[PDB]
């Protein structure tokens, strides 16, 4: 209109939601529970000699 | 240079390369990358160049 140009308004949203990137270290000592659990049940079977002769 | 002065074992070489790649680029987003003027207006030469 005249020498101006219009622009129609622009729509904003209107929330927004922020969730960074984290560094994955990749320990690998955690989650190793199973090999504790291994270690726990031995189990060493010693028969006595003697008493059978 | 920092990973030579630390221990870094090519595992957190990669955790170190991230974090100034994204800090660096964080910077860089702001930033209009123009030139700084020296010499003088008229000459033709540097602009040719
Ligand atoms: C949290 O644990 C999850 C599951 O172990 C990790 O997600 C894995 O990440 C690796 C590396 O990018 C991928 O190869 C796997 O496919 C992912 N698994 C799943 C189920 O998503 C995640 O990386 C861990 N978070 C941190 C910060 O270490």
């Amino acid at each position: 209109c005249f020498g101006v140009t219009f622009k129609k308004p622009l729509v904003a949203e209107e929330k927004t939601s922020l969730e960074p990137q984290l560094p994955h270290l990749q320990l690998r000592l955690p989650h190793l529970v199973g090999i504790i659990a291994k270690i726990k049940g031995i189990k060493i079977e010693v028969t006595s000699s003697g008493e059978s002769i | 240079n920092v990973a030579n002065s630390a221990n870094l074992s090519q595992e957190t070489k990669a955790l170190l390369t991230e974090m100034v790649n994204e800090e660096m680029q964080g910077l860089s987003d702001v930033m209009i990358d123009f030139e700084i003027p020296l010499g003088d207006p008229r000459d033709q030469e540097q602009y040719i160049h």
